């Protein structure tokens, strides 16, 4: 079907499945029309939509045909496509010989008339006249040589040049006025070809040459038109040099004319030989020297459509080889952009497939493979490869070179400028370009600047905008003041010096940031000397602002005012608006980026009258693939992405949105992966550009922007093609904060009036702490001194200051309200209002540090404040409260003495209250009250998932939901959350996400909020997602891509510092939003009373030993304490103590006092030593450190109980076993060995027969695992030397308790899926069949990280939702019932019988994680999934010591007989083994 | 290992070739209005910045050497750089000829910076006056065309011209007999290959470089007439490998020479 | 296998490489013009390898760019002298070549302004009417 026909090959499959489909919607056809054609938008037809009247453009510009096609007289697609091409190729030609008779009777004459001129110019197209232009002076050229063939004779080829000189002048005259944006783009094209033409007919007559054959004449690109051909198409033929090529004819609608430098005339030539040498060109260079608009511009002088791709390092093969068919079968041309950039491998095959090409090019001097199809090649096509440094091996010999190794700025300027109709251009471009290279050199450098060519043409169209404007109030004010009107008089006394300052002060000071300011200043000194402008203030603007302020609470100011600096910006803001129409807002975040284009938004529609509606998109929380568009591989749908739909809804004008102000604002970073699409946007084209290949035109109303707070990744390409407005830190001072939250406090109510009267009266009472140097601000300078676990951001201690005064506010109104009868009196107030204000600075501005730098910010505020304070010697303000009647009470009297059961002892739930935990319950409770999300950081363990547990639920009406944030965490997760415990309902705002539980606040806690991986450009998407949402309100919907409003939702967030391996610091912008609590470890004073608590609980077993339960207590704390110090993290990645292992400590006493009616004391220090060395010991990895160890609870032991037996209560085989006696009593070793020897025949016997010597370590392993077993969840990290028997003793292990042995059969081919079905078999295995597997994992058996983070899941959770899904889940809920029917349970819903399978596999299912001890991949390991380090108890095999090779030694050499009684007794003997006896017999001789 | 305590040995030497510290300028609203200052200030931080952390760089080199810290990444990589003999990418800032061994870049990094701390003694002791008179190699200097636009900036200050009318000048001559007229700067260490210069005068010659003394750059304005046939436009490259054109100088070809024969033989002025 | 070094290796390679009946056309001129390029691009050829002094950079002065200039020649001899078994040396379309030789062919890849200067030179030098004389020189005081 494309074989005819082959222009509509373009496309790909989809559109012509549209086009078949939709053959008789001739009106849903105009997409595939602007995807094939280069300035055809549209076709015009009638009201019958039945014939084809013409053409048009996405200008506005239309062509009617002279002959119309009609669609019913053809009905096939392809016939009637055939006609309007042909039709529209007949027609362009028909009007280009009109017009060129037209200009030619314009040509020859003294004079022009500016009418005449202007009409027929509004006549034809811009493309045309310019064409007209173009063969007129050829021809008159021509005419010229071949009268001057003579020789020696007169020059009326001076009246040629004198002819375009005088038509150039009434141009200087018509662009002066104002005229439509079209024949000023029509007459800017006229200027420039005009210029280009004099200058070589100068250079022609500085030449003398008198010969049209003559080379300097022939070089020059020349066009040559007859009306005798009866071909249209061929009447038009462009000769440059030796070189010819027919004509295109296609419509190119209106394009950006490329000035015609000298480097531009020399790339013409270049490429004009090697096409008709038929190979193409490669005009390498470095970036931005016009290379891809050369190439453009070539292009579309011979009426031809260029293709333009960019070769970014994420690059499209099966879109590239479907447009590159396309091309080949149309003949139209294809360049490619920075072909370096590409991929090795994609290199490779790209420069395979253009090789190909080409060398069917070369051939046709005709049909070649391409995507295994056969392809007709016209003989028009070409193909252009610009790079950056070369040619790939296979092109070298294929493709001609020429360096665009600087362009002519100088002349660009000049050119550009004359267009605009400045005078005296020659003097301004030299003085410009100039300038814009001190720019670039002299300027400091920063990511957001730009001074390249681009950045000179929006300068320069810019000034040429602000004469008109100049120029027409000029006019006005002669119009109300006299009568006389005159444009040259005007023109001429107009200076041109100062409007060329002043653009260049509208477009780049914005841009600077405040030390560059002056610079620029004394750079135009330099450069325009004596001449100064002066900016117009916008008093109107000025005065919406203010009212605007005013009703938003926000300080405005003018000049040195307060505020002053933020205005300015937001005027700054305003002029990038109206001189581009895509903006940039960079500066870190707190410069107030959000409210200055909010507030301008908000000042422009109630002056200008025109109402502006603002689209804010986050673009990294969103996908890239919905934030353009989907395309379907397959069903090839095209579905609009965010940015897409609302640009397509804002084009479609559906409620007046053309007439609105629409700002599309990209909060969020950028990367150049997104961004690059809206490459075509942000130029002047301005036209999105889709995969499908549908572009829409962007309206002139619609602004894009991008509220970025830093540009360190962004691409120079973006940079140079938006304008760019730097919001400084500076800009948004202290004073502004504090005055917005004033008055924000005594306008509205904090509920949503008494209360209102509270606030206003809080807000006097605090309003000398709050003004300009008071208390808050040297408070926080100070602040910032010291050091803090996160970054520290002046906005989070400020929100979080102001969310606490607002907590105390409330507390103020529930007093008032608990006692009507006495209302707090106003000295109350003040006394309560101060001094919940200092403790409200002391646990902001310090809540993220250790305890050290709070009582440093404590004593620098009892130094500089005024308010009363406690008067403890020692004790900090921090440890201090402020009660309801204003007065400081010791946070102590707040701490209640509990005594937890006995059976509750070490158990998950109970909490035992100290002053960290009241503290914290107190922040919490305060920063939960405002739903203001906040991040508890702190080291692993600390209490703070159960600090925050326990506050939850206290609140009654906020649930929990747990969400263990992973490495790979991705926003599908939130999306999951939401879909589970909320619902989307439709209100009349929009639509909304709310709990499906009425009157509940769903509180989302994060595990581990800073462990998910950020990507290449330092974005987390995650905490971007959870910004949006924090600080927007809501997010998009992708589905339907609409705005959700969340409602009763609020994060909560907990994370190790980011100091720590595999955490990653999360980003200011976010951290703004965010309090952070720092929960260090807990002191030991609060170790003490914490665990004396557990220990008098437990010890009521026994009373016997009651007495005990202080200093016990106070060594477990004791010891331990060293353990923290001695066994730091620096010497080994797991070396890592926590109050976890003091409650592990307390549970495995209590767990083996349990059984036990009666005990002394020896038994229980036995008991006490043998958890020590189970928990502190086993994890040491140098035999010194256990030695240590050793001896430190021996000292231990001694200090705390001195009045005891050494031999008996710590002798030195510490071995406790459940397999001789019922009880868990210590066993003699001996006995011990004999019991798992037989154990170990029967497992001969039974299992595997592999044989095992028992040397003493494996007893203690054994040991160990085995407790691992029994207890339930247990989760074992075993590490030692490959060989060592960490899998020979797992097994053995299981195979006595009953655990069925589980290893997965790893190989190469052994994808994710394979282990996710080994998973998930192994789940129904262990919960559907209350069977208890010991899964063997060991690291070879993993291939990918994603395995870790299904394991570190499933250790988490003790399951795995993943897994399970559809038919599967519905399997496994089927499965579960029989199951919980068999043990007795009865649960119907999906719900509780998931949640009794989650119980199943975390009593049964037993996973151990076998590996070599490699530290630096410890680390990695700990890093990447934190969960084989939070809860898996980690052993360290090692290698087998002196003495188990020597034992290994005498039982496997046993059956030999080397017992040699010659054997004499050497005087020296070398020993090695510890335990060798006195006398060494021959076979402990070979054995050591 | 030995490979390790040879490093330790050309760390100590590099170390204790280099100097110690480097003093920045100091800021006045005078010498702010003044280009040169500003050129100058820029040099100074940029030369302070790399002094420092090449310092601090060879400081952690040696302190692993000892065995008392450990190879970080950067560190490791360094380590590298340093055995193999490649220049680490961290240290070269500045453009740097690509064939130069680590031993080069550091002598040229003294020598830089030597003239650096010159520079700024110089301008502590006086002001933007004494800086203008201050002669200057092109090669020492990290952007030299930044210096030249910096002279013409202040020519075009002092005497309130524009910049695009000034054009440059340069008078060769010795030390000792050159004049410090007020559009005038000089600069040392230019290498003329190709020919020889006597009285701002071109001859063919032999020689692989002939040693300009002192070349002044005159900033002076346009005279809008054609240059002579004897002017030859020769480039001003940076080093030896002739991949930096700083600007371009016009000399005057003595008598019976050709400027193709200028133009064939390769004849250029080099920094260094 | 390397190219041997000299300027009468270069010029013999060049010369045997071109078929020996295109450099025997109907104008007699023509071998002549070729004899000059091929001499034009030993010389290029030869100063690469003193690649700091006879350029600035390695330029790729290959086989392509020798062959595209014949091309060149061949096509303006073909268009100039129309089927002349003999053309004036001054009728020749010198400036043709020279410009197509300093531009688009030996010229593409010359991104250096004096290099583009030198290569100028050097066609003015020997592409011209006064090498048809007896008395050219194609290089001075060589020895
Ligand atoms: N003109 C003003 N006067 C007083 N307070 C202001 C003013 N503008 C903004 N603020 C306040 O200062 C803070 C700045 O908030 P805003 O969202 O504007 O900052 P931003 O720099 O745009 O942040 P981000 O990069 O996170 O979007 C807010 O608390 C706001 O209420
Ligand atoms: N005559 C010209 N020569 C070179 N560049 C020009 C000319 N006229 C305009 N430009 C501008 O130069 C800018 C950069 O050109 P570009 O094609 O991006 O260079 P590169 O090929 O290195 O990417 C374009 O924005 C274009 O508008
Ligand atoms: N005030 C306290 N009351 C009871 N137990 C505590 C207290 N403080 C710390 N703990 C113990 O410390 C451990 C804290 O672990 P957890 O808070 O879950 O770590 P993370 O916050 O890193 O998840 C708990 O096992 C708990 O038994
Ligand atoms: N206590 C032991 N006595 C004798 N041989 C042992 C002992 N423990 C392990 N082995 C040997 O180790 C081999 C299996 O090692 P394995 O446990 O797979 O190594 P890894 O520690 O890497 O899991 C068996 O062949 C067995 O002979």
């Amino acid at each position: 079907e494309r074989s005819s026909f082959p222009r509509f090959y373009f496309v790909g499959d989809e559109d012509l499945l549209e086009i078949i489909g939709n053959s008789k919607n001739v009106a849903k056809l105009q997409k595939h029309f602007k995807k094939m054609f280069a300035g055809v938008s549209s076709i015009i037809l009638n009201e019958d939509n039945s014939v084809v009247l013409g053409i048009s453009s996405r200008e506005g510009e239309e062509v009617m045909f002279k002959t119309p096609v009609s669609i019913t007289e053809h009905p096939k697609i392809n016939e009637w496509l055939t006609l309007v091409e042909k039709e529209m190729r007949v027609t362009l030609a028909k009007l280009l010989a009109e017009s060129v008779t037209e200009v030619e009777i314009f040509g020859k004459a003294t004079s022009i008339d500016p009418n005449t001129y202007i009409t027929w110019i509004d006549k034809y197209q811009a493309q045309l006249v310019v064409l007209s232009a173009q063969i007129a002076w050829s021809e008159n050229v021509e005419t010229a040589l071949s009268s001057m063939g003579g020789g020696g004779d007169a020059a009326p080829l001076h009246s040629v040049l004198s002819n375009v000189e005088v038509t150039l002048n009434v141009l200087a005259d018509s662009v002066l006025m104002e005229q439509p944006p079209l024949r000023r783009r029509k007459l800017e094209h006229l200027i420039t070809e005009l210029v280009h033409q004099r200058d070589v007919t100068r250079s022609l007559i500085k030449s003398k040459i008198d010969n049209a054959k003559s080379f300097e004449w022939l070089s020059q690109m020349r066009f040559y038109f007859d009306p005798k051909q009866t071909d249209v198409l061929q009447q038009l033929s462009i000769q440059m040099a030796n070189a010819k090529f027919n004509y295109g004819f296609e419509y190119l609608g209106v394009q950006d004319k490329l000035v015609q430098t000298p480097l531009t005339d020399r790339c013409y030539l270049t490429m004009t030989q090697a096409l008709e040498a038929r190979l193409g060109g490669s005009p390498f260079g470095p970036a931005g020297t016009g290379k891809t608009e050369s190439v453009k511009a070539l292009g579309h002088q011979l009426g031809r459509f260029v293709l333009v791709f960019n070769c970014d390092e994420t690059f499209d093969f099966q879109a590239m080889g479907r447009i590159f068919v396309g091309l080949c079968q149309v003949g139209a041309w294809g360049c490619f952009d920075e072909f370096n950039r590409l991929e090795e491998r994609m290199l490779s095959a790209v420069s395979q497939q253009v090789q190909c090409i080409q060398e069917a090019l070369r051939e046709h001097s005709i049909t070649c493979e391409l995507l295994n199809k056969q392809v007709k090649v016209s003989p028009d096509m070409a193909i252009f490869i610009t790079m950056n440094p070369n040619l790939p091996d296979n092109l070298k010999k294929l493709f001609r070179s020429l360096a665009m190794t600087k362009p002519d700025r100088q002349l660009i300027a000049q050119v550009m400028l004359y267009s605009q109709g400045f005078r005296t251009a020659e003097v301004l471009a030299n003085k410009i370009v100039p300038f814009f290279k001190l720019c670039d050199e002299q300027l400091s450098s920063q990511s957001h600047y730009d001074f390249g060519l681009r950045a000179l043409k929006s300068v320069l169209v810019s000034a040429g905008n602000v004469k008109r404007e100049r120029i027409q109030k000029i006019k006005r004010e002669k119009e109300e003041r006299g009568e006389a009107v005159d444009e040259g008089e005007i023109a001429e006394n107009l200076p041109e010096q100062e409007i060329l300052i002043q653009s260049v002060c509208e477009t780049m000071v914005p841009k600077l940031v405040a030390e560059d300011i002056p610079l620029l200043f004394s750079l135009l000194s330099d450069v325009f000397p004596g001449v100064q402008y002066h900016r117009g203030e916008m008093t109107a603007l000025r005065e919406e602002l203010k009212k605007v302020c005013q009703e938003m609470y926000l300080t405005y100011g003018d000049g040195e005012e307060v505020g002053g600096m933020w205005v300015e910006k937001v005027l700054q803001l305003y002029q990038i608006t109206q001189i581009n129409h895509g903006l940039m807002m960079v500066g870190p975040s707190g410069s107030g980026k959000s409210m200055a284009w909010r507030v301008l938004l908000k000042a422009l529609e109630r002056l200008e009258g025109v109402e502006g509606v603002a689209h804010i998109i986050d673009p990294k929380a969103i996908s890239k693939d919905h934030l353009y568009g989907t395309l379907d591989p397959n069903t090839r749908e095209w579905t609009d992405g965010l940015f897409t739909h609302v640009l397509r809804k804002i084009i479609d004008s559906v409620r007046g949105e053309l007439q609105k102000r629409q700002w599309i604002v990209f909060d969020g970073d950028v990367d150049p992966e997104w961004v690059e699409n809206l490459n075509s946007v942000l130029d002047d084209n301005k036209l999105l550009t889709l995969p499908n290949g549908e572009r829409l035109s962007l309206p002139p109303n619609v602004r894009i922007m991008f509220e970025v707070q830093d540009l360190k990744y962004a691409t120079l390409a973006t940079v140079s093609r938006c304008g760019m407005v730097w919001f400084s830190e500076d800009v948004l001072s202290t004073d502004m904060i504090f005055n917005n939250f004033l008055a924000r406090l005594r306008s509205i109510p904090l509920d949503e009036s008494p209360m209102l009267q509270i606030q206003r009266d809080a807000a006097t009472i605090m309003q000398p702490y709050f003004t300009s140097n008071g208390l808050v601000t040297k408070a926080l300078e100070h602040a910032f001194q010291l050091e803090h676990i996160m970054d520290l951001t002046r906005l989070r201690c400020l929100g979080s200051l102001f969310s606490m005064l607002h907590q105390a506010c409330r507390n103020v109104a529930q007093y008032n309200a608990n006692h009507p009868d006495f209302p707090m009196q106003i000295e109350q107030l003040e006394r309560y209002i101060q001094r919940y204000l200092v403790y409200a600075i002391l646990w902001s501005l310090s809540g993220d540090s250790r305890l050290k730098m709070r009582a440093e910010l404590g004593e620098y505020i009892r130094r500089i404040t005024t308010v009363p304070l406690p008067t403890a010697p020692n004790i900090p303000i921090i440890d201090y409260e402020v009660s309801i009647s204003g007065e400081w009470s010791p946070w102590q009297a707040k701490v209640p003495q509990i005594e937890v059961e006995t059976h509750k002892v070490a158990a998950p739930d109970v909490v035992v209250p100290t002053l960290d935990t009241v503290r914290h319950e107190a922040l919490l409770y305060t920063w939960l009250a405002e739903h203001k999300p906040l991040v508890l950081c702190g080291p692993p363990g600390s209490g703070k998932t159960m600090t925050l547990f326990s506050a939850l639920r206290a609140l009654p009406d906020m649930e929990v939901v747990g969400l263990n944030f992973s490495s790979a965490t991705t926003p599908e997760l939130l999306l999951k959350t939401f879909d589970h415990y909320c619902e989307y309902r439709r209100t009349p705002n929009g639509v909304v996400l709310a709990p499906v539980q009425l009157g509940k606040w769903l509180v989302l806690f994060c595990d581990e909020i800073n462990l998910p991986d950020m990507d290449k450009y330092g974005t987390q998407r995650v905490i971007s997602f959870i910004r949006q949402m924090v600080e927007h309100g809501g997010f998009y919907r992708t589905s339907d891509q609409t705005w959700v409003k969340l409602e009763r939702i609020q994060f909560v967030g907990a994370c190790n510092p980011p100091t720590d391996p595999g955490r990653k610091p999360l980003s200011h912008r976010f951290l703004r939003h965010v309090p952070v609590v720092y929960v260090d470890y807990p002191g030991p004073a609060s170790l003490t009373q914490i665990y004396g608590t557990f220990n008098r609980a437990m010890l009521r077993l026994i009373p016997s030993l009651r007495t005990y339960a202080e200093p016990l207590t106070a060594a477990m704390v004791e010891f331990y304490t060293m353990s923290q110090e001695r066994f730091t993290q620096d010497t080994q990645p797991h070396y890592i103590y926590s109050p976890r292992e003091m409650t592990r400590w307390v549970r495995g006493i209590f767990e083996a006092l349990r059984p036990l009616e009666t005990l002394p004391v020896e038994g229980l220090i036995r008991i006490w030593a043998h958890e020590a060395l189970r928990l502190f010991q086993d994890r040491l990895v140098e035999d010194e450190e256990r030695r240590w160890t050793d001896e430190n609870i021996d000292t231990v032991a001694l200090k705390h109980f001195p009045n005891i037996d050494r031999e008996k209560a710590m002798s030195r085989p510490i071995l406790y076993s459940n397999w001789l006696s019922k009880d868990y009593i210590p066993v003699d070793q001996e006995e011990l060995r004999d019991y798992v020897k037989a154990r170990l025949k029967v497992f001969y016997e039974e299992e595997l027969d592999v044989p095992l010597v028992l040397f003493n370590e494996v007893l203690d392993h054994v040991l160990r695992i085995d407790r691992i077993f029994r207890q339930p969840q247990g989760h074992l990290l075993l590490i030692g030397v490959s060989g060592a028997g960490k899998t020979t003793l797992s097994r053995f292990v299981a195979w006595m308790n009953g655990l069925s042995v589980y290893q997965i059969k790893v190989h190469r081919k052994y994808t994710g899926e394979d282990f996710d079905e080994d998973l998930r078999t192994v789940l129904r295995r262990s919960g559907c069949k209350n069977e208890k597997i010991a899964f063997i994992m060991d690291e070879s058996n993993v291939l990918d990280s994603g395995f870790l983070e299904r394991m570190n899941t499933l250790l988490a959770n003790g399951e795995v939702p993943g897994l399970f899904e559809g038919d599967e889940y519905a399997t496994l809920m089927t499965q579960c019932k029989e199951g919980a029917q068999k043990e007795g349970l009865m649960l119907d819903s999906h719900e509780e019988l998931y949640k009794w399978f989650t119980s199943q596999v975390i009593r049964n299912l037993h996973v151990v994680f076998t590996m070599n001890p490699s530290s630096e991949g410890l680390k990695d390991r700990a890093a990447t999934s934190p969960a084989l380090f939070n809860r898996c108890v980690l052993n360290w095999f090692g290698d087998w010591s002196t003495e188990a090779l020597y034992q290994v030694g005498k039982e496997f050499t046993s059956k030999m007989d080397l017992e040699k009684p010659n054997y004499i007794v050497p005087d020296y003997m070398p020993v090695v083994y510890d335990k060798l006896p006195q006398p060494p017999s021959h076979r402990e001789a070979i054995v050591n | 290992p030995a490979w390790m305590r040879t490093l330790h040995t050309t760390a100590s030497n590099w170390l204790h070739l280099i100097p110690q510290t480097l003093s920045h300028l100091k800021r006045t609203v005078e010498n702010i209005k003044d280009p040169l200052f500003r050129f100058f200030e820029r040099e100074v931080k940029m030369g302070a910045k790399l002094l420092q952390d090449v310092r601090q760089d060879l400081a952690d080199v040696v302190q692993v050497c000892e065995g008392k810290k450990k190879q970080t990444n950067y560190l490791r990589t360094l380590i590298n750089e340093l055995v193999k003999g490649i220049l680490p990418r961290s240290w070269s800032h500045y453009t740097v000829p690509a064939g130069m061994t680590v031993i080069q870049w550091v002598s040229d990094f003294s020598e830089r910076i030597k003239q650096l701390q010159n520079i700024s003694l110089a301008a502590a002791s006086g002001g933007a006056k004494e800086l203008k008179n201050i002669h200057v190699c092109l090669g020492g200097l990290f952007v030299p065309e930044a210096y030249i636009t910096a002279t013409r900036q202040y020519v075009a200050q002092a005497n309130s011209w524009s910049l695009e009318e000034l054009c440059l000048e340069v008078n060769v001559t010795t030390s000792q007999g050159a004049t410090l007229d007020a559009c005038s700067f000089g600069v040392t260490g230019l290498k003329l290959q190709g020919a020889t210069c006597n009285n701002n005068k071109l001859s063919l010659s032999n020689a692989i470089s002939t040693a300009l003394p002192l070349t002044q750059l005159r900033w002076v304005k346009q005279t809008n007439t054609e240059k002579k046939a004897s002017v030859v436009t020769l480039p001003v490259y940076l080093n030896f490998t002739r991949a930096d054109l700083i600007f371009t100088v016009d000399f005057e070809i003595a008598t019976k020479e050709d400027p193709r024969s200028f133009y064939e033989r390769g004849v250029a002025v080099l920094c260094t | 296998f390397e190219p041997p070094p000299g300027v009468k290796a270069n010029m013999l390679r060049t010369f045997s490489s071109i078929p020996v009946s295109r450099i025997c056309k109907s104008p007699n001129e023509r071998a002549r013009l070729y004899f000059l390029l091929a001499w034009f691009h030993a010389i290029i050829q030869e100063r690469l390898r003193y690649a700091p002094l006879g350029w600035s950079k390695k330029y790729e002065f290959g086989e392509s760019d020798l062959r595209s200039a014949c091309d060149t020649v061949d096509t303006w001899l073909d268009d100039t002298a129309k089927g002349r078994q003999n053309i004036s040396p001054d009728k020749i379309p010198w400036s043709a070549l020279k410009t197509l030789m300093a531009q688009s062919i030996y010229g593409g890849r010359v991104d250096n302004e004096f290099d583009q200067r030198l290569l100028n030179t050097f066609l003015e030098r020997l592409f011209t009417t006064r090498s048809f004389d007896s008395e050219f020189k194609l290089a001075c005081k060589v020895d």
